[PDB]
RNA sequence: AAUCCGGUUAAUAUUCCGGAACCAGAAGGUGGAAUCAACACGGCAACGUAAAUGAAGUUGGAGACGUCGGCGGGAGCCCUGG
């Protein structure tokens, strides 16, 4: 059955080298070179990938637009939503034990 | 190439000055698909009506590039 | 069914190496693959990682702890924290 | 007595209710009289639920033992982060 | 009026980034 | 003769595998916070570090000066992590991980990544599983008699900085390798010092040991302190020899 | 005994405003057919006023003295109370739960929420509430 | 960062030809959007949209990673009925 070959002259098996296989509208079976597989946003405090993203080879976020990149909430794109729950509630526990330990220092 | 889904839609782009010339093509299934040649794009509508693509033919800016395929 | 009387983990091992030297891989073994319980969740999804870490697993309490290298504490380290608990509680006061 | 046998006397005639989720919901509603939380309970998590008990007028026990002891106190077979008492019943914890 | 509320900075050991004082002393010339 | 292999041991492919290491473990500069007050830090990893027994703790701290956080790499203690707060300083408690002056901790605490001089940031009881042992302080003069790993006592002076507790990664060494493959695997992420050919086993050109009808060493293996190089070999300025039956 | 009543302080925990700080209108304990759980309906401020001090012209602190703020019902599970409270003068009745259904009374609304905001900004007499939440 | 098919020569082709795309940079050529005082709305929320002002500084992410084992899907191939 049909045979194929490397399109390009990097003649090794590397992880610059990914192909697949295409039928064409000349039934030729032949490679198609691809890139490798994009990777979401992680959270900065869990390392969770980040929702509403999606996986892209870095420059390729270059061409989308603002909102696709991140989440309409404060760190969004940066912090996963758990994430920053966590924050804000330990934010105010912390500062509002500071107005008591201040209260009761004089 | 990008589809377009309504005759208003399509009627719009071919008043725009970018559309250059359209084509007309007869599949044996008696469907017209009308081509719409702009700079980045290709734009084709699929008729399924004769009488509703006579209409759509006799719709067009005068002054477009109409050819058969 | 037991399958094994004595070697237990250590029948991977076969009959080489000697029988003393499987048995003390094999105490060691038995140890640096068990669960053990964080004492920040009370769950027992401690585990190893490389020799001295030990993970959690779960949403919560995803920390990673500093441990011994084939148990999560070793007796030295726990006496030391005593020794120490003692020393700073006999300045404090 | 211990806090143990007050938890078990209020539970065999009383109100409670386990967990985080439900312990918040009855602070808010002011049903709360009493929460237990787990010594190894998230340090976050013990300002929060302070917290609300200072603005519910709640008393909060702090009480020796683990969620893992907390959960075999109350009688149950599973871990118990957090209790709260809306009703003593018989028993004398209040 | 109201508005304008003194906010202190303490500047103790951990607690404020130090400001900018005179390092000539130390300078490395 | 030719140059024996101990004397070829001075840089080239006796250098030190260091691709995979992420930084070396060091105790913070001595700086204005920690000689009169504390600074707090942060655990944010403990991490394996190849070629080393003892994991390493990635801590981060403010700094004094500037709007930036400044990342620190620690020697794990045990009990150590992610997430724990740690305290450097004259006035840091007493607490496994703080990082204190020796002569701020009494006498009998178990510390370790000890200065040997105030602001080297760690010297003594690093490897896994040690530690340092404080014996005694003299006020006049500061000076703070340690008990080393080894046994040595030493004084330091009583403002080099310790780290409460000991070294984690436990007693790495009580499991038998038990496999060429398993010491290759050690030493290929360390330097290029292993399998071992004895002395013994070579020809007098390469080795005072080499040579003869039988692999025999033929003289003393004790050998003077001042011996050349190249015929410094086997036990060095040896005071004694054999199986010791009780020692001190 | 009941942490949220009107006029109480809570800070939102998840969602667009998340952090912002917020003032309970009404409470709505027992669930509606439109939102089934313990909800409120509040008033918090989007965008909170920039600090001003004396140095400033009268025209740069109007601009900055603004708030622009909002309006939104929210379970209750996504908040995070205080102790703080507001008074809330004329923001009693005006907020149920049928401006929410029209944009035309959303905007009504949000502008006189704007309004009594802004006007309580000035002269400061809830200064926390308009302080953003440093997290 | 970014290219595919079909064709073509005695002899080159992801490079030529036909057709159909894509990326990067520059200027700003139209259209649209927000702003009457300021930089949009929706959703309890996870989050959504055709756009949805964001300087310094800082922080986070991607680039970015071993090896073996079986399990589940897809594509091409193989096999099969008209
Ligand atoms: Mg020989
Ligand atoms: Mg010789
Ligand atoms: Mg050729
Ligand atoms: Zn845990």
């Amino acid at each position: 059955a049909q045979r194929v070959t490397y399109r390009r002259r990097l003649a090794y098996n590397t992880r610059s080298n990914k192909t697949r296989i295409i039928k064409t509208p000349g039934n030729n079976i032949r490679y198609l070179h691809i890139k490798k597989l994009g990777t979401i946003p992680r959270c900065g405090d869990t390392g969770v990938p980040l929702q509403g993203i999606p996986a892209l080879r870095p420059r390729e976020f270059a061409r989308l637009s603002h909102n696709q990149k991140k989440v309409q909430r404060a760190y969004g794109g940066c912090l996963s939503a758990n994430a920053v729950k966590d924050r804000i509630v330990r934010a105010f526990l912390i500062e509002e034990q500071k107005i008591v330990k201040q209260k009761l220092k004089q | 190439p990008r589809q377009i889904s309504d005759i208003k839609q399509f009627l719009e782009i071919a008043r725009r000055k970018d559309a250059t010339s359209a084509r007309i093509k007869k599949n044996t299934n008696k469907d017209v698909k009308f081509k719409l040649r702009c700079s980045k794009y290709l734009y084709t509508l699929v008729v399924a009506d004769a009488k509703k693509a006579e209409k759509l033919r006799q719709s067009l800016p005068p002054d477009l590039t109409v050819t058969e395929v | 069914t037991k399958r094994t009387k004595k070697v237990g983990v250590t029948g991977k091992y076969g009959v080489r190496y000697g029988a003393s030297l499987r048995r003390d891989v094999r105490k060691i073994e038995v140890q640096q693959h068990s669960r053990y319980q964080c004492p920040f969740c009370g769950r027992n999804t401690v585990k190893r990682t490389a020799a001295g870490i030990w993970c959690c697993n779960g949403k919560g309490c995803k920390k990673v702890l500093a441990g011994g290298a084939w148990t999560v504490t070793t007796a030295a380290a726990t006496s030391a924290r005593s020794t120490i608990r003692r020393l700073r509680e006999m300045v404090e006061v | 007595d211990t806090i143990n046998a007050k938890l078990a006397l209020t539970m065999k005639s009383g109100k409670y209710v386990l967990g985080y989720k439900s312990t918040l919901k009855t602070l808010r509603s002011g049903k709360a009289k009493l929460i237990l939380i787990a010594g190894n309970c998230p340090p976050l998590r013990k300002s929060e639920l302070e917290y609300y008990a200072m603005l519910s007028k709640a008393n909060v026990h702090h009480y020796a033992g683990t969620n893992i002891d907390l959960g075999t106190a109350c009688g149950k077979l599973f871990r118990v982060g957090v209790l709260a008492i809306t009703d003593a019943g018989d028993s004398d914890i209040l | 009026n109201p508005l304008f509320v003194s906010r202190p900075r303490s500047f103790g050991i951990g607690q404020d980034i130090q400001p900018k004082r005179d390092l000539s002393r130390f300078v490395k010339w | 003769g030719r140059v024996i292999r101990a004397q070829r041991k001075s840089g080239g492919i006796f250098q030190a595998h260091t691709r995979l290491r992420k930084g070396a473990a060091q105790l913070r500069t001595l700086d204005f916070a920690e000689r009169h007050g504390y600074i707090r830090g942060v655990v944010q990893k403990i991490i394996h570090d190849p070629g080393r027994g003892a994991p390493l703790a990635k801590v981060a701290f403010r700094n004094p000066y500037h709007y930036r956080t400044d990342v620190e790499t620690f020697v794990a203690t045990e009990g150590m992590y992610t997430g724990q707060f740690v305290y450097c300083g004259k006035n840091a408690a007493l607490t496994v991980g703080n990082v204190l002056p020796v002569g701020e901790m009494p006498e009998g605490t178990i510390i370790s990544n000890v200065e040997e001089k105030a602001g080297d940031r760690g010297a003594l009881g690093r490897s896994s599983g040690n530690y340092v042992i404080i014996v005694g302080h003299d006020v006049d003069t500061g000076k703070t008699r340690v008990k080393l790993p080894s046994g040595a006592k030493k004084v330091v002076p009583s403002s080099a900085r310790g780290v409460v507790g000991i070294v984690a990664g436990g007693g790495r060494i009580d499991k038998p390798l038990l496999k060429a493959g398993r010491a290759f695997h050690k030493y290929r992420v360390k330097r290029n010092c292993w399998p071992r050919t004895r002395g013994v086993a070579m020809n007098p050109v390469d080795h005072p040991h080499g040579g003869g009808n039988h692999q025999h060493v033929g003289h003393s293996t004790t050998v003077p302190r001042q011996s050349a190089p190249g015929q410094k070999v086997g036990l060095i300025a040896a005071r004694r020899t054999g199986l010791l039956r009780g020692a001190a | 005994v009941k942490i949220l009543k009107p006029g109480k302080v809570a800070l939102i925990t998840r969602g667009r405003f998340a952090g912002k700080k917020v003032v309970i209108l009404q409470a709505i304990d027992q669930g509606s057919k439109s939102h089934p759980f313990g909800h409120a309906v509040v008033a918090g401020v989007e965008r909170y006023p920039l600090k001003v001090t004396k140095s400033m012209g009268a025209k740069r602190i109007a601009r900055r003295s603004r708030v622009k703020p909002f309006i939104k019902v929210v379970n209750y599970n996504h908040l995070m109370p205080t102790r703080y409270a507001l008074e809330l003068d004329n923001l009693k009745g005006l907020i149920t739960a049928d401006t929410f259904k029209e944009p035309t009374q959303r905007s009504a609304a949000r502008k006189t929420v704007k309004k009594t905001f802004e006007e309580k900004y000035q002269s400061g007499k809830s200064a926390w509430f308009f302080t953003p939440l440093r997290f």
